[PDB]
């Protein structure tokens, strides 16, 4: 459960996301694809080719979905209702997946904020990134 | 190009408006309905092993009753009691000669449901690819009508969001392009509209074919594991004769 | 590894099992418990209840398979990884299976062999499958690492 | 999120266990040590001898503690406010064991209601024991 | 498990980490972002918090000597089984560590390294690293 | 058998309450008491195996300068070639004598932590054992307060809670027992009462003298090292005057 000093924190480092957040997110995806190379299997139909522009454009709807769950974090399962039933019944996504997911986007804001990804705002990015899991996860 | 004709109305605003959406839903259509059948190209390794199996077990049980009739060649000549011994061995070979013809369907179907799932990836990709392009171009379209100098459509076109269709089928984007036909007849996006729907409708095609190819190959590995059955069991029968004469003629 | 005192509870309580149909009752109700399991099941048929699913002869005939691999690897406890091997291959680099759920369906074997011996699935026999189901789900996971 | 019909079917489920609530718990934590021994840790002034009173006493608490979270299954979290502190802030529990627990209960269950312990009811079981394992886990940040 | 172009982007890397503070800077944010994690080291003195724990000269300590034996991994990344065989028996005979609790000090390693090299972690090195941190978590939860 | 003294009052029964929560959270407090000193006890052998290379590393070292300095022994006590061997030597089997020392330390320690924690695991089980025990007294005490002709008491017994108190001391347990002195006095428990409150006491005196046992353990290892680094670096320093004859 986030606290207030864990929402600050989330809130002040997606403020610096800003402008960025799509290519963070392509950034996210391609470090997954390399790094956990059986979740490609769920885009068969996709280019995962370095810089693609299907992997930039799907990059860009992750890192909205993300920018509003920023902005409705005190009301996060309705805010992200839509997703949490396209993931569990029309994607069938396994929930293991989700993890491996949320630890490259802590490894893209790691490599790209320097400053603001601190021990106290790595615990506040991890317990949120968590928390988006649980949503998604919440329909099985 | 970009379209060249502009949205008259409300109405018709609000059907661009789904439009982009199905356009859009395109994209998870195609990734959902290809998935199963790449699952299925996935076992075909896996299920021609079994069949090559099926065919040594099928040989090695040929070759046990070829030897064990070997061994009462020279005990009875033309004679009465021995006429059996020779023909559970006739039936192990017939039996082979059932397992050799099921693992050529098996290697045929195989290497169809490759060439089968292929192929519906290039129709999976061809779609979302001309899906994704053109709702580009029907999105700058109505952000066009945002700035339109008609009050109407300047509204129609701000209440509109930017949403994706989780539910397109074939049909509904055909049934959603049926809505507005001077943008479905357009010649910046006609072409790419009809390649959308030949796409879609060869990649179902392609998926299904993918289900039924795996039904008759699990049928043959089922027919060649029958006959294998009755091969084996007809080896040890009458070869059991084989172990009880040791005696000479 | 076991301990002889386990391979001899063990073999006695499998010679026990209706080989016939708790594969598909084990199978049948990983996709009831775990529903995302069904991605890779999808031409059984009608998996909508689960009743349709526990009907479905397609499940309980492919619970047979799988119930036909743990009787062969519970035989060569001492080799699993090689026993499993032909699997590993189809199940990691083909079909690209996590490996928590062979470890899930592992779990939901032993609630089935549990729902049916009862009084006869003691806390110590119960100990010794675990370890089975473990190796079973290791050996099966070998080409990952 | 459980739904009226998983709610129904723990509700009826734990109904069937009653009286026995005591004897399922000590079934339950006694499999656990044996199965996943690494987990006797936690209990090192503990007897965990086979059939100890020690063991007996607390799969009791346990069970009690599960009767009340059963009662108590829409408002879940203040009705386990107390254990969710105690076992994050006191005893230090690594969240991982939860999931063992909570497996051992479903054998524990499946041994003993035969006729209960259906697939419905199954999925309903695992779906609560996992909401109880989360209200738990909730105070570790 | 590692390509030679991997191996070579990877002992690149290490070569440039200083290896007296990073170490510290990992088993910290362990400590940190998965609080249960301190059961294991109640004699560390202050721990209350991020800053307490950060600053704690045990941690930073210990962390050298955790950081040393990934320089050891990462030396002999062909046997790795043998190299953490003698903390194999340490993590899970003696201390009983849950293997992923490996995990997520391996996870948070990397975290570490992207903090510090920024685009200099690229996705391909992280992959890298990764097959690494995982390689590691089993050679160390092989007893088990 | 049971307590004989009978709960006169509302307040009474209130202490008694208490005193069952306290004794029923000895459980708790004990385990959680005894922990951390069961993880620095699986340390030890780790630890004795470590400084047992050190001391290996450091007779090899030994052994590499002793040969060194068997090579230069035809010379005078003249050169300087022939001298810093010599003296190199010296300062090597020097840092030895004190490796070897420390290692007698880490040796001692080991055998002292074991026998604590060994000791301490005894009266955590011995605290749990008696805590729980006399609980079970003091419920049916207030059990048979519950049937009592009381309007009082039978209300106040009835609306006492079965609980568990999470923050059990070895003071905040005497402070609950000094509230009802008949029952801490009867014989029945008298005793039972006294060896939890000696049980719990040694207890923390043991789980404290084993982190204890540890620093100064802790220290001797780095100590062993530093000595370790002193003796090679004097060793390796006579194999240079050694290759070059
Ligand atoms: C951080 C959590 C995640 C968020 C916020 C998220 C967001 C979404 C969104 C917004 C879409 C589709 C929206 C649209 O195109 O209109 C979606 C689609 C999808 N997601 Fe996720 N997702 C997440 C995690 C996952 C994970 C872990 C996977 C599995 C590896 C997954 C795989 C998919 C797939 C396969 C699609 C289908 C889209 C397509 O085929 O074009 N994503 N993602
Ligand atoms: C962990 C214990 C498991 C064992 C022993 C096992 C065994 C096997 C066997 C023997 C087959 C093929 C048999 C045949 O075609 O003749 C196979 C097929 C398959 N297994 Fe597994 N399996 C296990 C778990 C898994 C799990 C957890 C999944 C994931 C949902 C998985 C998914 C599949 C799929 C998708 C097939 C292919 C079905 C087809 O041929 O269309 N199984 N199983
Ligand atoms: C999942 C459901 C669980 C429930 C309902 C539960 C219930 C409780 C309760 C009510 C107590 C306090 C007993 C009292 O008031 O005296 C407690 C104590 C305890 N629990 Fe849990 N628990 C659960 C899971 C866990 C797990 C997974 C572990 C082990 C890793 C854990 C280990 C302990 C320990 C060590 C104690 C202290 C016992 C003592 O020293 O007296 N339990 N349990
Ligand atoms: C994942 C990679 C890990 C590595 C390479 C590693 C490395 C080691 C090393 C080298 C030591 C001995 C240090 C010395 O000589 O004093 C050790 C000790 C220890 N490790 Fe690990 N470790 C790992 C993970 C774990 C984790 C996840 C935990 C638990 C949270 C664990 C808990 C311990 C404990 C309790 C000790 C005893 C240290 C002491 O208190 O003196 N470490 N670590």
């Amino acid at each position: 459960v986030l606290s207030p000093a864990d929402k600050t924190n989330v809130k002040a480092a997606w403020g610096k996301v800003g402008a960025h957040a799509g290519e963070y997110g392509a950034e996210a995806l391609e470090r997954m694809f390399l790094s956990f190379p059986t979740t490609k299997t769920y885009f068969p139909h996709f280019d995962l080719s370095h810089g693609s522009a299907q992997v930039k454009g799907h990059g860009k709807k992750v890192a909205d979905a993300l920018t509003n769950a920023v902005a409705h974090v005190d009301d996060m399962p309705n805010a992200l209702s839509a997703l949490s039933d396209l993931h569990a019944h029309k994607l069938r996504v396994d929930p293991v997946n989700f993890k491996l997911l949320s630890h490259c986007l802590l490894v893209t804001l790691a490599a790209h904020l320097p400053a603001e990804f601190t021990p106290a705002v790595h615990a506040s990015l991890d317990k949120f990134l968590a928390s988006v899991s649980t949503v998604l996860t919440s329909k099985y | 190009g970009e379209i060249k004709v502009e949205l008259e109305d409300s109405d018709d605003v609000a059907a661009a408006c789904e439009l982009r959406a199905q356009l859009a839903g395109v994209s998870i259509a195609s990734g959902i309905l290809l998935r199963p059948a790449v699952i299925r190209n996935a076992t075909t390794e896996f299920s021609r092993k079994k069949s090559e199996d099926i065919l040594a077990k099928g040989g090695a049980a040929v070759e046990r009753a070829s030897a064990a009739v070997d061994r009462v060649s020279g005990l009875d000549k033309t004679n009465e009691t021995a006429q059996k011994v020779r023909k559970a061995a006739a039936v192990a070979h017939h039996a082979l000669e059932h397992v050799k013809e099921e693992v050529e369907i098996v290697a045929k179907k195989v290497n169809e449901i490759i060439e089968l799932t292929a192929g519906a990836t290039e129709h999976a990709k061809g779609a979302k690819a001309n899906g994704d392009a053109s709702a580009v171009k029907v999105s700058n379209l109505l952000a066009r009508a945002k700035e339109s100098e008609n009050q109407y459509v300047k509204e129609a076109a701000e209440e509109c969001s930017e949403s994706t269709n989780y539910d397109v089928t074939a049909k509904s984007l055909a049934a959603a392009l049926d809505k507005l036909p001077g943008v479905k007849e357009d010649n910046a996006v006609k072409t790419t509209f009809q390649s959308i729907l030949t796409s879609l409708d060869n990649l179902d095609k392609d998926v299904k074919s993918v289900e039924q190819r795996a039904e008759e190959l699990e049928t043959a590995l089922e027919k060649a594991e029958r006959q294998l059955e009755k091969a084996e069991k007809a080896a040890e029968e009458a070869e059991t004769e084989s172990s009880k004469v040791e005696t000479e003629s | 590894h076991l301990t002889p005192e386990e391979k001899s509870a063990v073999t006695a309580l499998w010679g026990k099992v209706n080989v016939d149909e708790v594969g598909g009752e084990a199978l049948g109700r990983l996709l009831v418990v775990y529903p995302w399991t069904q991605r890779f099941f999808e031409s059984f048929g009608d998996l909508s209840t689960p009743d349709a699913v526990m009907g479905n002869p397609k499940v309980k005939a492919h619970g047979k398979k799988v119930l036909g691999a743990f009787s062969d690897g519970l035989a060569h406890l001492d080799n699993l990884k090689g026993t499993f091997a032909t699997l590993s291959e189809l199940h990691c680099d083909k079909l690209h299976v996590d490996p928590e759920n062979f470890r899930l369906l592992g779990n939901v074997l032993v609630c089935v062999l549990a729902h049916h011996f009862g009084k006869e699935f003691t806390p110590p026999v119960q100990a010794a499958y675990q370890k089975v189901v473990a190796g079973v789900a290791n050996a099966l996971a070998h080409k990952y690492h």
